[PDB]
RNA sequence: UGCAUUAGCUAGUUGGUAAGGUAACGGCUUACCAAGGCAACGAUGCAUAGCCGACCUGAGAGGGUGAUCGGCCACACUGGA
RNA sequence: CGGUACCUAAUCAGAAAGCCACGGCUAACUACGUGCCAGCAGCCGCGGUAAUACGUAGGUGGCAAGCGUUAUCCGGAAUUAUUGGGCGUAAAGCGCGCGUAGGCGGUUUUUUAAGUCUGAUGUGAAAGCCCACGGCUCAACCGUGGAGGGUCAUUGGAAACU
């Protein structure tokens, strides 16, 4: 259900992941949060972050949840410890 | 029979045409007289002449043709009867034949003509395949 | 000006006492190439001598199609008895656009622009006549929105 | 903010609220269309007779707390 | 036909007849049941060979075939190839095909399957079966 | 080009072009099963399907791959009378092995798909792919020299229009896609797709 | 749902008022309502059904397409409290 | 999953090609045992002391990892029809006529904007609306972004039909 998705994609070996969170009672093929971008997050390159930035007010403060990893690359992107600091303002 | 004068009169006049018939009469209308009044302006005839009676009169005819001996009369038609119209509007309409057709002329938003409206995006109706 | 080309043949043998000849009896077209494609037939008996036999009946007459070159601009069709085809008009950059028996007469008049609905009836004499009745009831463009009292483009 | 507010015709009488709808409207086809009449209905029982019978209505019947018309209603206004 | 009272019916095109029953047919032995899928794989029962005393003048001296798969279902078929085993009891498969001079005959056996014998008199017509596929 | 190389066959190949012939003191017509007789490439049961082979292994691919090639051709969907022929007309079988590119064209395939080749870039080892700009296909700078690598400042250099090429392991340059300057025009605009289309 | 070599269909029935209960709301049962309501819109009934895309493809018209393959229903030894 | 790829080039003219037939149409050659026999045998065949053809053959043909089929759709053949069927004979036109709803029966004028190529945009399902891509031994096949469309919604009112 609910941890970040990090989502089986492709053809033989082109795991061409996508930011998502899936739903708190969706499998990881059906219905989610939302999804908020198309990119493999362990691309080569890196986390690689192009999302829904703007996002981050409503399902940080209804439902979502990073793991681990994300929780990082979102808040040197301004996100997700950012949302903290939305939340303290 | 005659929804269009090219309806069951064209029996007359395909043949008075081949036989250079140029006069003829037809049912007195204010619409059917303009469409034929368009077509008379576009060169097809010499003119739409006028009504003699007041109610489903004679209106003159005065049938032009091709100075070969041709005739551009490619079919015209309609189904009009109560029980087969159109309850329904040319605030958008298309063309057909690349502007070659000219025809039937029937609607209510403002006036401009068949041919006169190819260009409005209110435009108009066409029936025949003129080329 | 009319358009060369070989049309058909066929051997005539018809019930008689001796032996029955097969005259190949034949239709050809013949010119050099304008847009004007003139066939003709012909009853014409030896194997190597009735095509020219028969081109000889068939150049007795043979039709003109006023051509508007490049392309008719609208669908081109005819139609006589059981015999027809059509021609959607399309862009002349697209190579060869045509059908069965219809495609080397479609290069007989320049156009290359059209394609050929080949309709018509399964007549293979009368297959000639859906042929040609395509593209012999023309009549071109300007010199029709002359005749119709307008200019050449007051009726466009 | 709104809900089902169409227009009918009462057929049945009894008591309890009607109006016995029966609304004219239209349905096509694919290749020609031919948008032609059909209808639909909703029915119920009489008014108090209020609902005169056979009455051409901006219709529906009250929201059902017991069991006779189906919902949301609008207000009476022509006979036929 | 016209249009407005065409609503009650379309105008339009027309319907198939019958069309090789044992091509496409199936069986379902739970409650007497007869089930169709579409599969080549329908069987029968090695029975029979022969003809009867003439009324029509077609002429032909080739193998009849009352002769088919596993499981028994009464059919009229054909055995190609001289050098067969279709006695009785056997089990084939069949596709379809008419070699000419053959009156009728529209069907076939084909060769190895489970209880035949093989092809012998052609050797110039050599390599087929192009799936276990070399040069 | 035919499936023949004249300087052993030049005669089921309407040209093969590799060497002297076989008209001298052979008789040049054919070996076998591609000389003008009754192939179905016409009037559908008639007599150029021979000059099939013409159409087809001229581009090298095979039929089936050639039918990948020719519905490549319908791909470029401008003018299909000659957007579709400029790039079923457009790779090069002229790198390859025998006769001047460097000494690489006519004997064609044998060693140049080194598989090795490493072209201006990361590696390209099949001249199928119509070579890009920029991307030079040059063979394994490691192993380069050979007889079809470093000659073409004597035998021939510049394959055809907008592809050039340098001496220095022989590096192309394909700047721009091949027109019809000196690409082939054997397979027709029109007859040989006619035996496709009508 | 489709289908008369399936037609006349149906009887607190035809689903408001009062009691009850759904986060919601009801004939869901009950004291009243007309035989009414349903109709060859082939209702009834028979057959059938997880549904869409999916593909191929007739010139365009545009469509048949579920195996997979994806989405959206139902069932997890059958059944019953 | 990889001491394999990249590489030395080790390697050498090396370590990698079949079809119906040789039948008019099947282009694959004429021959023999072949004398409508065997049997190859697709429109149709051949074969009877002169078989090209049955059987066989050196080549041999159309293309090559190549060779022919099997169930589905369509090309074929709109030989499946508004578009893109007619009905005397041919695919089909009623002993008959008489009849309600109807389909359609002739209209001449005039108002609405409801529909008769929505305005413009948020705006669009894959093997499937335009281009850019990357990898694909080419490929085999994969995916990516814009165009997000120019495709619905949303706003419009008004001819010469209604």
């Amino acid at each position: 259900a609910v941890k970040i998705r990090l989502t089986r994609l492709g053809s033989k070996r082109n795991p061409f992941y996508r930011i998502v969170v899936a739903d708190a009672r969706s499998p990881r093929d059906g219905r989610i949060i939302e999804q908020i971008g198309t990119y493999n997050p362990t691309s080569a390159n890196a986390p690689e972050i192009k999302v829904d930035e703007a996002l981050a007010l409503k399902w940080l403060n209804d439902g979502a949840k990073p793991t681990d990893t994300v929780h990082n690359i979102l808040s040197k992107e301004g996100i997700m410890k950012k949302f903290d600091e939305q939340k303290k303002a | 029979t005659m929804t269009d004068p090219i309806a069951d009169m064209l029996t007359r006049v395909r043949n008075a045409n081949m036989v250079r018939h140029e006069k003829l009469e037809l049912p007195a209308s204010n619409i059917k007289k303009e469409i034929a009044e368009i077509l008379k302006s576009e060169g097809f005839i010499k003119n739409v002449e006028y009504v003699e009676d007041d109610k489903q009169g004679v209106l003159r005819l005065f049938l032009k043709y091709g100075q070969n001996d041709e005739r551009v009369i490619t079919g015209l038609k309609r189904i009009s009867k109560p029980g087969l119209r159109v309850y329904a509007k040319a605030s958008e309409m298309p063309k057909v034949l690349n502007g070659l057709g000219i025809a039937l002329v029937s609607t209510s938003e403002g006036v401009i003509t068949d041919k006169e409206a190819r260009k409005r995006n209110v435009g108009g109706e066409i029936i025949a395949y003129v080329w | 000006e009319f358009e060369e080309r070989v049309v058909t043949i066929n051997r005539v043998a018809k019930v008689v006492k001796g032996g029955r000849r097969f005259r190949f009896t034949a239709l050809v077209v013949v010119g050099d190439k304008n847009g004007r494609v003139g066939f003709g037939t012909g009853k014409a008996q030896e194997v190597p001598e009735a095509i020219k036999k028969a081109v000889e009946a068939a150049k007795k007459d043979l039709v003109v199609v006023p051509r508007v070159e490049g392309t008719t601009p609208h669908t081109i069709t005819g139609r006589y008895g059981s015999g027809s085809v059509f021609m959607k008009p399309a862009a002349p950059g697209t190579g060869v656009i045509a059908g069965g028996p219809v495609r080397a007469v479609l290069e007989l008049a320049g156009i290359t622009d059209i394609l050929s609905k080949s309709l018509g009836s399964n007549t293979p004499i009368n297959m000639v006549r859906a042929t040609i009745d395509g593209l012999q009831n023309l009549k071109n463009a300007e010199d029709v929105a002359k005749l119709r009292g307008k200019t050449v483009e007051e009726l466009y | 903010n709104d809900r089902k507010v169409y227009v009918g015709k009462v057929v049945s009488d009894k008591m309890d609220k009607t109006i016995t709808v029966l609304v004219e409207t239209y349905k096509t086809h694919k290749l020609y269309g031919k948008r032609v009449k059909y209808s639909k209905k909703y029915k119920t029982h009489d008014e108090n007779n209020s609902a005169k019978l056979g009455d051409i209505v901006k219709i529906q019947e009250t929201r059902p707390l017991s069991a006779t018309k189906r919902f949301r209603l609008v207000e009476i206004v022509e006979e036929s | 036909p016209t249009i407005n009272q065409l609503v009650r019916k379309p105008r339009q095109s027309k319907i198939k007849k019958s069309d090789s029953p044992a091509l496409n047919k199936g069986f379902n032995s739970k409650k007497k049941k007869f089930t169709d899928l579409n599969s080549p794989q329908k069987r029968g029962v090695c029975t029979r060979v022969g003809t009867m005393t003439p009324k029509k003048p077609n002429s032909a001296l080739r193998k009849y075939a009352r002769v088919r798969l596993s499981n028994n279902i009464e059919i009229n078929a054909y055995i190609p190839g001289i050098g067969h085993n279709l006695q009785e009891h056997s089990v084939v498969l069949v596709r379809g095909g008419r070699v000419k001079d053959l009156p009728g005959v529209r069907y076939h056996i084909v060769r190895g399957a489970l209880d035949t014998s093989g092809v012998d008199g052609r050797r110039q017509g050599r390599s087929l079966y192009g799936t276990k596929k070399p040069k | 080009r035919f499936r023949g190389s004249n300087w052993k066959k030049s005669r089921r190949l309407g040209i093969s072009l590799s060497g002297t012939g076989k008209e001298l003191e052979k008789r040049p017509y054919a070996p076998g099963q591609h000389g003008p007789n009754q192939r179905k490439k016409l009037s559908e049961y008639g007599l150029q399907l021979r000059e099939k082979q013409k159409l087809r292994y001229l581009y090298g691919m095979t039929e089936r791959q050639f039918r990948n090639t020719f519905d490549i051709a319908g791909k470029k969907f401008g003018v299909h009378g000659e957007n579709f022929m400029i790039l079923l007309a457009s790779r090069l079988d002229a790198v390859v092995y025998s006769l001047g590119l460097a000494r690489t064209r006519r004997q064609a395939r044998q060693l140049v798909n080194h598989g090795h080749i490493l072209v201006d870039g990361k590696r390209v080892d099949i001249p199928s792919y119509s070579v890009k700009p920029g991307q030079t296909i040059s063979v394994r700078e490691k192993s380069q020299k050979l007889n079809i690598i470093v000659e073409s400042v004597e035998i021939n250099n510049f394959v055809p229009e907008y592809l050039n090429f340098d001496a220095d392991s022989l590096t192309g340059t394909f700047v721009r896609l091949p027109e019809r300057s000196e690409l082939p025009a054997e397979i027709n605009e029109q007859l040989i797709v006619e035996y496709y289309s009508r």
